């Protein structure tokens, strides 16, 4: 379907805001994250069906960021989007992350970037989505 | 190539059409050179004499009045002066446009 | 991408697709249906003044082209011979039809249109005066059944309704064209038993039987799935719902 | 082309050539009679008449078409004053529909009148009888069309007259198509 | 290169041959285990972290360059107490008043305006189908280890659109979603379509109704194919199966009508591996001579634990589209099983009838033909979709 309703302007807003913070720590987005409460986004009268289609929707529209030209702290404050996301979801099974076969060795490398940077968070954290599996090896986003 | 090869007179080929300020500059060209069709199409690169001829034709069927008071509002003769005001005037058209 | 639809196989030159295959073939042979047969579409207000137009035209050509035929032929015959009196009375059967096309063109539409079951040209008022849009046999069945001013057209009053109902079973609601004949009110037994069927108790259930609740319960365990259910399929299988 | 099938020209454009000789030839009939072709190329009035007579034999397949649409698929060229042509005989038979009552029920049109000429060709005797408005031994003109737009006035006696050329000739008017010294200098400045 | 890419964004990629992509997704997860179908540890609070810890540790060490101590801070700091604002506990089926999500805000506008008597209701949001799908397979396991899936397994998703076309829209399309896996073959998905077509009927039965024929287009004629980058794929398996392929391409190749040389193939020769084929793209798929599919592959991925590995469900059908039933023309209410034609009592040909009316309205009481009239027996496309 695409953009989920005004989840756009949210992710965006966020995003820019953690990017403004000159930092890459997931503290910083956490507190932006909880000051805004991004986390109650999975609530709202959503049955089922809804809730899995907007957790897909969602993970992908944050992965559209987490993936290039955008530089690495906008990227790593993709993935802890990405993170907030997933993790904050109410789905049963939780709903995947859709990796292209084009962006996973991408991926893998940023992974190599992450730690390589000395950013450690970000690089626990998507080694803590891939412990999850979070990211579903699908052919497009 | 068919044997329905169709024919119709074509000498009546697409000419563009003559522009306001062009027919006042032919009447000023009246006034200040006269009825001489070969200078005029010589002072109109854009309009051969036969263009010229045509003009004259079409404009004395109503505007022969026109034709004999811009003679009679005779000015000095100047080829460059013309070729610049045709070109200056032409040029305002377009940005006016 | 959405020029793929059906058929996959279609000529950019001439817009057809590939010919009727074998098995086509042996099923058009045993007369199974195909779905595209399925598709009908609704006779708008429009098309049904069209018909009625087409009707009165096609009743106004059948009676005035005889007489036109008849005026030119003796026009024709009475330009060449050279006997005055027969010349004469070949000007005379020319002015009968001259004052015939005259009469015929002044007749009212409702005579023009005629009987129920006078001849029409179904064909021609097909593929010439509809363009071939609806079939000559349909175009025959909708006029001649509902839309010739013969038929009843009007709502069922309350006494038209009891009596239907009282004698529909008389006939055990069998033998409608029998019922509608009874009731004297002109209408047709599909008239009757649609009207009797949208009010029949036996059709339409408040009540449930057991072999309904067999029928509805090994569909919903043969195709729910979770919460769904195609509520409104089921009709097929087990009679009186909608 | 159109006498046997072929890819340019499948079976609903396909036509036989009797019926839509005999109409183009029922069609050329009204032409000159109605002063159509007197002094017009005619070859026009061919191609008009073919292309309507072929639209009408099946309609339904082939109001959809167009003057080159069909033209090119039997590797035909037309002339633009084809359409001239097909205007005129358009307005032609909308006159003559006019003139019965069960054609006039149907408010024929441009779009419509095509499909109807199979009725009206076997009357059409009696419908120019009722069209024109030339009733004399020898509603609308039956005249050529130069006319059919109506002189602006119509040809009062032209002024035949005579002037005395014998007077004195006004030396200003002469003297006004000469060019100054000035003028003669500027001239051949420009030259 | 098999190398997927958008050929126009968002609506088809670029093709790739599936199982030389399947290798390629392989080679980066193989090994790895990230594609298997075994259950993981999960990311949790951080008070709770004490009996993972020992095992996480390590692995965060040896895959992060980092020490023990570093690990465990990694862990600490990137705990989802930091992330969820909801509770372990909290419903879903109200908005929080404490969140300023601007999609929330939607959503308020969404839900409040239907807190009235005229719109009090709890049904569908705006398609029912899909998640009753998900549910009733999604996580569960065979009772048999034949009809388990690979680890490993591609998985796609192959829209079968319907032979009845809308002919009045053409963005949103006439479908049923059916996944398969790379290793089997076309003649699976084949068998697995349940399409009406396979139950056509005819037959003009107007004298002796109870005559209907004994024998489905399913037991008369078996053809089927399908089409993908201008092969077809026939089956031959039984007697009563005919090559159509060729009766396609003796026609489709004799001018230039608008498509290329095309090639043939049975059904039982390619597995869903052994294709090259688009994302997107509109492929072919036929049976019963007429019923035309058009085949849209939306989409191909690796499985995984959390997938239904179960494969007695396989093809597994994931969505569907809800066509409408064929109802009577007389009771307006009821759905039709005959069709007549020339019928003297109906209003206009074809009229359709259902069984009760049918008979009653054309015989009587011993079953006796009343009237001109040709009928036929009916089953509905509306119905058994
Ligand atoms: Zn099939
Ligand atoms: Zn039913």
């Amino acid at each position: 379907m695409g953009t989920p309703p005004g989840l756009q302007t949210d992710c965006e807003a966020l995003l820019s805001r953690f990017q403004e913070t000159d930092s890459v720590r997931f503290e910083d987005f956490t507190e932006l994250w909880r000051n805004m409460k991004f986390g109650t986004i999975f609530c709202g009268r959503m049955r089922n069906l809804e809730k899995n289609m907007f957790t897909k929707e969602a993970l992908a529209l944050a992965w559209r960021y987490f993936l290039p030209p955008y530089t690495f702290q906008i990227r790593v404050g993709a993935l802890y989007l990405l993170y907030g996301l997933y993790n904050t979801q109410l789905c049963q099974p939780k709903q995947k992350i859709r990796v292209a076969l084009k962006d996973w060795d991408e991926v893998l490398k940023f992974q190599q970037d992450l730690v390589n940077a000395q950013h450690f968070d970000a690089a626990y954290i998507f080694r803590k989505l891939r412990l999850d599996r979070a990211f579903h090896f699908t052919a497009m986003p | 190539g068919s044997t329905t090869t169709y024919s119709s007179f074509r000498k009546n080929y697409y000419s563009k059409p003559w522009s306001n300020k062009e027919t006042d500059m032919f009447f000023l060209a009246i006034s200040m050179v006269g009825t001489d069709f070969s200078m005029i199409g010589q002072l109109f690169p854009h309009r051969a004499r036969i263009e010229i001829k045509n003009k004259f034709k079409r404009e004395e069927k109503t505007n022969g009045w026109r034709i004999d008071k811009a003679f009679q509002e005779k000015r000095p003769f100047d080829f460059d002066f013309f070729a610049h005001l045709l070109q200056k005037v032409l040029a305002e058209e377009e940005k006016r446009k | 991408m959405g020029h793929f639809m059906k058929p996959y196989f279609k000529d950019k030159v001439t817009g057809v697709g590939p010919p009727a295959n074998e098995d086509t073939r042996e099923k058009a042979a045993q007369g199974i249906k195909a779905f595209e047969e399925l598709l009908v579409t609704k006779w708008k207000n429009w098309e049904k003044a069209l018909l009625r137009k087409s009707v009165v035209s096609d009743r106004l050509q059948r009676l005035l082209q005889p007489k036109l035929l008849k005026l030119e032929y003796l026009h024709q015959k009475q330009s060449k011979v050279s006997s005055e009196l027969e010349r004469q009375a070949l000007e005379k059967q020319g002015r009968e039809a001259e004052k015939e096309i005259q009469d015929i063109n002044q007749l009212p539409e409702e005579a023009l249109l005629g009987n129920r079951l006078d001849s029409h040209d179904w064909e021609k008022i097909s593929n010439i005066n509809f363009e071939g849009s609806r079939s000559a046999e349909e175009i025959r069945k909708f006029w001649q059944n509902s839309e010739h001013p013969s038929i009843n057209k009007q709502e069922w009053s309350r006494e038209e309704e009891e009596r239907l109902q009282a004698i529909a079973a008389a006939h055990g609601h069998l033998e409608w064209q029998k019922i509608a004949e009874e009731l004297g009110t002109s209408r047709s037994a599909f008239q009757c038993l649609q009207k009797f069927q949208q009010h029949n108790k036996a059709l339409k259930r408040k009540e449930w039987t057991e072999e309904e609740d067999r029928m509805l319960t090994q569909l919903v365990q043969e195709m729910r799935v979770g919460s769904h259910i195609p509520y409104r399929r089921i009709v097929y299988y087990m009679e009186g719902r909608d | 082309k159109l006498f046997q099938a072929s890819p340019s020209v499948p079976a609903k454009y396909v036509e036989d050539k009797e019926k839509m000789l005999s109409r183009t030839m029922q069609l050329v009939e009204l032409a000159n009679e109605t002063w159509l072709v007197t002094g017009r190329h005619p070859l026009p009035v061919i191609t008009a008449a073919t292309f309507l007579a072929w639209q009408s034999l099946q309609p339904a397949d082939r109001l959809s078409c167009s003057l080159a649409r069909f033209c090119k698929l039997a590797n035909v060229d037309l002339p633009y004053p084809a359409s001239s042509r097909l205007q005129e005989l358009l307005a032609v038979l909308l006159r003559m529909a006019e003139q019965l009552a069960w054609l006039r029920v149907l408010r024929l049109d441009k779009r419509s009148v095509v499909k109807h000429i199979g009725d009206l060709l076997q009357h059409r005797q009696s419908l120019v009888r009722s069209a024109f408005r030339d009733g004399t031994a020898e509603p609308a003109l039956l005249l050529p069309p130069c006319m059919l737009k109506s002189p602006k006035r119509i040809c009062p006696v032209p002024p035949v007259s005579t002037v005395t050329g014998d007077e004195n000739i006004s030396d200003s008017e002469i003297e006004q198509y000469l060019r100054t010294p000035q003028e003669v200098r500027d001239f051949q400045r420009a030259q | 290169c098999n190398f997927p890419e958008y050929e126009l964004p968002e609506l088809n990629t670029r093709a790739f041959h599936v199982g030389a992509f399947g290798e390629l997704w392989r080679g980066r997860l193989r090994g790895a285990g990230d594609l298997s179908l075994r259950e993981p540890p999960a990311s949790a609070l951080p008070g709770s972290q004490a009996a993972d810890s020992d095992r996480e540790d390590a692995a965060v060490a040896r895959d992060l360059d980092c020490s023990l101590e570093a690990a465990a801070e990694l862990r600490a700091v990137c705990g989802l107490d930091k992330l969820k604002c909801l509770e372990d506990g909290e419903d879903p089926e109200v908005i929080p008043e404490n969140t300023d999500l601007v999609t929330l805000g939607v959503r308020k506008r969404f839900l409040e305006h239907r807190e009235e008597t005229i719109t009090i209701d709890r049904a569908c949001r705006q398609e029912t189908f899909v998640y009753e799908m998900e549910s009733h397979a999604i996580g569960k396991k065979p009772e048999n280890s034949a009809d388990m899936i690979e680890e490993g397994e591609l998985i796609l998703s192959v829209n079968i659109l319907y032979p009845v076309i809308f002919h009045k829209h053409k963005e949103h399309k006439p479908y049923q979603t059916m996944l398969v896996l790379g290793s089997q073959k076309l003649t699976q998905l084949r068998d697995s379509i349940r399409c009406v077509s396979d139950l056509q009927i005819g037959g003009e039965f107007s004298n002796t109704p109870d005559q209907a024929p004994e024998h489905i287009s399913k037991d008369l004629y078996k053809s089927a194919f399908f089409y993908f980058e201008g092969t077809f794929y026939n089956d031959k398996r039984y007697p009563e199966c005919r090559d159509l392929s060729r009766t396609i391409i003796e026609w489709s190749e004799s001018h230039d009508r608008g498509y290329g040389k095309f090639q043939t193939a049975r059904m039982e020769d390619f597995t869903f591996n052994d294709l090259c084929i688009k994302l997107g793209f509109p492929y072919l798929y036929c049976h019963q001579g007429d019923c035309e599919h058009v085949i849209v592959i939306t989409d191909i991925r690796l499985v995984h634990h959390d997938d239904c590995l179960d494969r007695t469900l396989y093809p597994l059908l994931i969505k569907k589209h809800w066509l409408w039933t064929r109802k009577c023309f007389v009771c307006k209410m009821y759905t039709a099983r005959w069709v007549t034609n020339n019928d003297s009592f109906a209003p206009e040909d074809p009229c359709f009838f259902c069984d009760v009316c049918f008979r009653m309205l054309h015989y009587d009481s011993e079953g006796n033909k009343l009237g001109e009239f040709l009928a036929y027996p009916y089953v509905d496309p509306g119905t058994f979709n």
